[PDB]
RNA sequence: UAUCUGGUUGAUCCUGCCAGUAGUCAUAUGCUUGUCUCAAAGAUUAAGCCAUGCAUGUCUAAGUAUAAGCAAUUUAUACAGUGAAACUGCGAAUGGCUCAUUAAAUCAGUUAUCGUUUAUUUGAUAGUUCCUUUACUACAUGGUAUAACUGUGGUAAUUCUAGAGCUAAUACAUGCUUAAAAUCUCGACCCUUUGGAAGAGAUGUAUUUAUUAGAUAAAAAAUCAAUGUCUUCGGACUCUUUGAUGAUUCAUAAUAACUUUUCGAAUCGCAUGGCCUUGUGCUGGCGAUGGUUCAUUCAAAUUUCUGCCCUAUCAACUUUCGAUGGUAGGAUAGUGGCCUACCAUGGUUUCAACGGGUAACGGGGAAUAAGGGUUCGAUUCCGGAGAGGGAGCCUGAGAAACGGCUACC
RNA sequence: GGUCGGAUUUCCAACGGGGCCUUUCCUUCUGGCUAACCUUGAGCUUGGCGAACCAGGACUUUUACUUUGAAAAAAUUAGAGUGUUCAAAGCAGGCGUAUUGCUCGAAUAUAUUAGCAUGGAAUAAUAGAAUAGGACG
RNA sequence: ACCCACUCGGCACCUUACGAGAAAUCAAAGUCUUUGGGUUCUGGGGGGAGUAUGGUCGCAAGGCUGAAACUUAAAGGAAUUG
RNA sequence: AGAAUUUGGACAAACUUGGUCAUUUAGAGGAACUAAAAGUCGUAACAAGGUUUCCGUAGGUGAACCUGCGGAAGGAUCAUU
RNA sequence: UCUAAGGGUCGGGUACGAUCAACUU
RNA sequence: CUCUUAAGGUAGCCAAAUGCCUCGUCAUCUAAUUAGUGACGCGCAUGAAUGGAUUAACGAGAUUCCCACUGUCCCUAUCUA
């Protein structure tokens, strides 16, 4: 008898478990961008499903449709603010197919070495 | 109705707290109280001049007309002021995305104001608990 | 069952309150009053989540026998006395009084009102009858019979009372063009200057309700209080009026100022 | 004890309503008091908030009222004569509301005497005056002098005794006087 | 984030299932287990059984204190400091747990009470109670018992209690003090007729019954029954009073009565002030508690419409003894076959009645999902029901109460 | 682009709205505002037809469907803002001379079906005047 | 009674495939992922099994309705080469 | 004022004997189904399977099965102007 | 000791009244 | 496989009123059963109008068990004509 604390998870396992392709492709970001894990990947793959899912949904109400203009700029702006998303592109349409990496250039681990300090995406 | 022979029960028929004074003479011999169901439903002439007590009639009675109007097709007459309506309606499954017909008996209760017959479509008015399953009182008959 | 309940828990308590869920299990249930349970300030949460004059359950009841606060005119020494729409709450303390309005949100706002001003209240009345040895009263939207009304009102008026006696000092009739205030529904807290009423014999009467900018919508008989007439209101409205601009608007003046 | 819900009782389809929701208090019925004449013994109920009932038994007497003169006597009952709903409850001398029985009847001639103070069956100036003043309506219907010979007037209950625990009611007159005494007639 | 793959053949295209695959805020189990935040947890089988210890008591300035308790007011020789115990008043009907029963039942959304009860709040609201009401009276205030306590005992025991002796009330218990005015009843006497009178009673509220008012879309005339406020007895005639609802026999008022008769303060703390013909004389605040009625609030009960899983190897069901309805009455806080007496034969059903099953409390909701859907909901909220199985009942506003009682198993 | 990427007027266009006429009443009586007034006083005056605002009246062919609106507790789902150091979370928080204090929030979306009010009137039904008590009067 | 031409209705047949189907084949088995004219019945891998039991019909033989336990990775269709 | 006790009534626990329904469960014996085993007897089907095969029905035989009547091509014939 | 139901014969200008008598439940 | 008949007892049924052995064997009924019932069947010596197998209703027919009931009995006593 007390209010319940929400809580969700945070990624989502491949539908394959065992494919040449994914499991590749996958391994050269961990090695680009010093990741511990596949849920470290898995992570950015549930948040980019999601942003792409609202996206999608969004584009198919008919334009200057007043829930499109607000929650289209929020996210845009949001993913602007982060610097995923470039200034030019904020056409609603660019966000659907941004990158499976771009929000991991974004990562403080990966946005150190960009600053130099490090001279490795591990150290 | 073949007018009840009013004073058929046991009991003495009367409207209660309606005297009609001997001492003194009066056209329209026998003082009537009538009331109007209001809702825009219209006494008929046959409760203001008639002679049956009913103490259950939305017009004479102490019964009052509120809440849900329904309105049905007689079903079934053979009660004694009383008869049965069925209101046909649709009823939507959405798994199908179509519809599919219901009906609903309900009994209700026929003034002698009114004469019912079996087709007839009558819309009725809710009251307080007249019987153990009657909750509508029949207010309005338009079909001929 | 068996008796009434003597606990609220959280989560069933009204929104409008605006208590965590968190940090407790119950709510303070507002006790018999003027008001109904589900439109009520009760002062605890006035002079612990509205005001922050207090921090615990215990100093607002440190402060209340102490006797610094009134409500209309009366101490009312209570934790949870249910205060509800445009009640005045003079504390002694500070020399500032308080009336209790509907934000544009419809949330109980913290309106400031001058001390000539906390003098007089309005009412809605409920019903007008005849009293015992035919004595005709009214009776108000916070319970106050006020007996002998001038006979020119009817139901559903509103009325101004003196916070001092029960006398009543004027009132507004009930017609279109005259402000009104929105208590209850989707457009709770707004300011609506009735245009016209359509009847429904039978039940659950409807007017219909222009603003200022034109923004028309329909509220329910129940849920309307006229305040006055087209321009100065008989009460001081809070900031904002209750003009219920879009939400897409609201981000327009968020970022004006910053 | 006597339980007045509906959970029991088979529905208007004839289905039978399992066993739900053990007696509740506030659907509880009672005995009936079945009152009766003489040795005036009413026990009080305790009823919901209070709310004093008065169970009357061996009523007494009671207040009948003469409708077409509008006052009202205390008369004693000298018994029951007909009732409607049951013969049993004439038998025993039950009184119930809607009963009819036979009063005392003299009271009321006392004040038709000091009111008209014509006749019944068969000094001062100020009285004659008020009796002048009353004249010529004295004449108020012939079946019920013809009772007042028999000291016995015919009335009905009004009053309900085993919730108010008075007995209260009305003399007959007009047509329900005519309506009753064909009943009582009969043979 | 709209995806498939392996398996029948010597080989090939199909149907088709088996197997693989991913998720579960679905459990269990094995191995392993460094840190931070957060967190479910005897539901599943047994609503099976329970040792033990707690889980409901409570006081202010303001009901009652001679503790043969504690210190000390010193303003006090009656009390007014604190304060065990006990009576009194409130509470214990909330909360907490569980999901056994339950399939038009619960429950969801949506209506009604013009068909009822309502402790407590909140706002108003009793000049009318000395009874043959000019001694009957205490109205600067009227009686009784009892607890605590003292003392004597019973049994081994229980929150067991007896006998004897006091004293209290916001306990019980009777019981008045405040106008007037107006109106309706009888009515002495003058006696006139146009009739006036002296005098007395009744008239709060609550209960019960009967009766009356509770009107109202429009304007002018005829003369009768007699004048009807005042008359130039021509008649000027107007003032003539009426609220709410969609709707009432509504609110309310009036008349006649009935009641073993409710209420109309015999209560408590503080401040102590003004008036004089200075008497323990008269007025005088801030409050607390109580009290009849109405309204409000917290509710409760009943109730309208639509909506529930699988079953025909369940097709007819209900109606003796209640089934559907009428009448009358009882009972209820109220409507109602809720129950009784008489009467009628009615009522539901292939649009799935009735019966059976449920490893069924119902919903808000959860899992997976292109779209549609499929499965789940004992469990943080809402509403039900239960306290080992049944039944019954006291107290109270509220219980069919079980950390209440009684009986049976 | 007459302001320095922000809006307006007379606009060529498209898109959906309202009223009027073409045989086309798409009910109206007691009355108020008499209203929009033939109303004009000399260029701002004394006087038209009631719904454009109403109170009461007589009937009003009934449904399905669809638009809109109120309603559908909170939590939960989606979603806006924001320092839990990020995140699940939570509804906080932010800004000053920090010596006196100021202030934005805690929205909104979703919510089968049943019930209520409003516009539409295509689509699919229903009834009307035929051994005429048919309608205007 | 025949011949020619046309037309309605019928039992059929021949060729071809815009079309369908896994194919054999099909003027319907076509107008079906570019998936919606109206409607009734039936099937959900193979055995057990149209068996057991209960109903109902029949003189009977039997008809209609109709499981479960258990067992199994294939049964089956049409074509190709041997 | 008033305890024990007491008459009738409604509410009705519970027990006993019957009846019905449902679920488990014993049982001599009988008759099936499935699996396994290199069992015994035959060769009924698949080729015109050596009597074409199958369907309904009836009777019979150690067993596959045989035969009578009516039907079918899933036939071994799309065919005799 | 009561209650109720179950009948015959007579009277209407061109819905009832009176009298009588059975044991059946 | 063999001797053999006119044919070699089919469908049924059974220690049956028909089975010698025999108080057949198994199960049930009981504390205990040559009794009863249900099965089994190389049946001395069952069997089809010598009619076979069933069969509702019926029977002063034969038999077994159970309930009720009791002087049948334990175990006798008493009364009347
Ligand atoms: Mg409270």
């Amino acid at each position: 008898p007390r209010a319940p604390r929400t809580y969700s998870k945070t990624y989502s396992t491949p539908k394959r478990p065992y494919e040449s392709s994914r499991l590749d492709a996958e391994l050269k970001l961990a090695g680009e961008f010093g990741l511990k894990n596949k849920k470290e990947i898995y992570r950015i793959s549930f948040q980019l499903s999601k942003i792409r899912r609202a996206a999608r949904d969004l584009l198919t109400r008919d334009e200057k449709d007043p829930k499109r203009l607000f929650e289209g700029n929020a996210l845009i702006r949001r993913l602007v603010r982060v610097g995923v998303l470039s200034e030019d592109k904020k056409k609603l349409d660019y966000v659907l197919a941004l990158k499976v990496e771009d929000f991991l250039e974004r990562r403080l681990q990966t946005q150190v070495y960009k600053l130099g300090l490090a001279k490795s995406v591990h150290h | 109705s073949t007018e009840l022979t009013v004073q058929s029960e046991r009991a003495f028929q009367k409207q209660p707290h309606i005297f009609n004074n001997p001492k003194v003479k009066t056209s329209k011999r026998t003082k009537r109280w009538y009331k109007n169901a209001g809702l825009g439903f219209k006494t008929p002439k046959t409760a203001i001049e008639g002679s049956y007590i009913d103490k259950k009639c939305p017009f004479t009675g102490l019964v009052s007309i509120r809440g849900k109007i329904l309105t049905g097709t007689v079903v079934s007459t053979k009660m004694h002021r009383t008869i049965v309506i069925r209101r046909a309606y649709l009823h939507y499954i959405p798994k199908y995305n179509r519809y599919e017909k219901r009906h609903k008996n309900v009994p209700v209760h026929v003034s002698p104001a009114f004469r019912v017959q079996v087709g007839d479509i009558v819309t009725v008015g809710q009251c307080r608990p007249i019987s153990k399953t009657v909750r509508f009182n029949v207010v309005k008959v338009s079909a001929a | 069952a068996r008796g009434p309940k003597k606990h609220l828990k959280r989560l069933a308590a009204p929104h409008h309150w605006l208590l965590d869920k968190l940090s407790g299990c119950y709510a303070p249930r507002p006790s018999a009053g003027p008001h109904k349970l589900r439109e009520s300030l009760p002062l605890i949460v006035f002079l612990r989540n509205r005001l922050k004059y207090a921090l615990n359950g215990r100093e607002v009841k440190a402060i209340l026998m102490q006797r610094h606060v009134k409500v209309d005119g009366k101490v009312r020494t209570d934790t949870t006395y249910p205060a509800g729409f445009m009640d005045v709450i003079t504390l002694d303390a500070t020399n500032e009084n308080f009336r209790l309005v509907y934000d544009v949100k419809g949330r109980f706002a913290v309106h400031r009102i001058t001390d000539e001003e906390a003098s007089y209240k309005l009412g809605k009345v409920k019903k007008v009858q005849l009293g015992k040895k035919g004595v005709p009263y009214v009776v108000t939207h916070d319970g106050r019979t006020i007996r002998y009304p001038d006979p020119n009102i009817k139901v559903n008026d509103t009325v101004k009372i003196d916070l001092a006696s029960g006398k009543i000092t004027d009132f507004i009739k009930f017609d279109a063009g005259k402000l009104v205030y929105v208590t209850g529904g989707r457009n709770l807290g707004r300011i609506g200057t009735i245009v016209h009423k359509e009847r429904h014999d039978g039940g659950f009467d409807l007017v219909h309700i222009k603003d200022s900018l034109d923004n028309t919508f329909v509220t329910r008989l129940n849920n309307v209080f006229v305040i006055g007439e087209q321009g100065k209101p008989y009460i001081s409205l809070p900031k904002g009026k209750g003009i219920k601009l879009s939400i897409a608007e609201e981000r327009d003046r968020r970022r004006a100022q910053q | 004890g006597i339980s007045r819900d509906s959970r029991h009782k088979r529905s208007a389809t004839g289905a039978k309503r399992a066993q739900f929701r053990k007696k509740r208090k506030f659907e509880l019925g009672r005995q009936p008091a079945n009152t009766k004449i003489g040795a005036k013994r009413i026990h009080s109920v305790r009823t919901r908030g209070g709310n004093k009932k008065y169970r009357a038994l061996r009523i007494e007497t009671g207040n009948f009222s003469w409708a077409s003169e509008g006052i009202s006597k205390k008369t004693r009952i000298a018994g029951v004569v007909y009732h409607p709903s049951n013969n049993e409850l004439v038998r025993t001398n039950t009184l119930t509301k809607a009963a009819i029985v036979q009063i005392d009847a003299t009271p009321f001639r006392q004040w038709f005497e000091a009111h008209y103070g014509q006749t019944l069956g068969k000094k001062s100036k100020n009285a004659e005056r008020k009796w002048a003043a009353r004249a010529a309506s004295a004449k108020i219907e012939s079946s019920v002098e013809s009772q007042f010979s028999a000291g016995r007037l015919y009335a009905c209950i009004s009053s309900r005794p085993g919730q108010s625990g008075r007995c209260d009611g009305y003399i007959l007159e007009g047509e329900e006087l005519a309506f009753y005494l064909r009943r009582l007639t009969a043979k």
